[PDB]
């Protein structure tokens, strides 16, 4: 409901307040 | 990825919760 471009602590602070139960880890695909 | 897509362009939180656990 956003449009903010995610990129380093913006897309990992997403993922925080995105999980937060089920938690998350930062991927980093080749 | 998650990171090439979302910091490449906006993407949607919702494919966030795909990166949860």
């Amino acid at each position: 409901f956003v449009n903010q471009h995610l990129c380093g602590s913006d897309l990992v602070e997403a993922l925080y307040l995105v999980c937060g139960e089920r938690g998350f880890f930062y991927t980093k695909p080749t | 990825g998650i990171v090439e897509q979302c910091c490449t362009s906006i993407c949607s939180l919702y494919q966030l919760e795909n990166y949860c656990n």
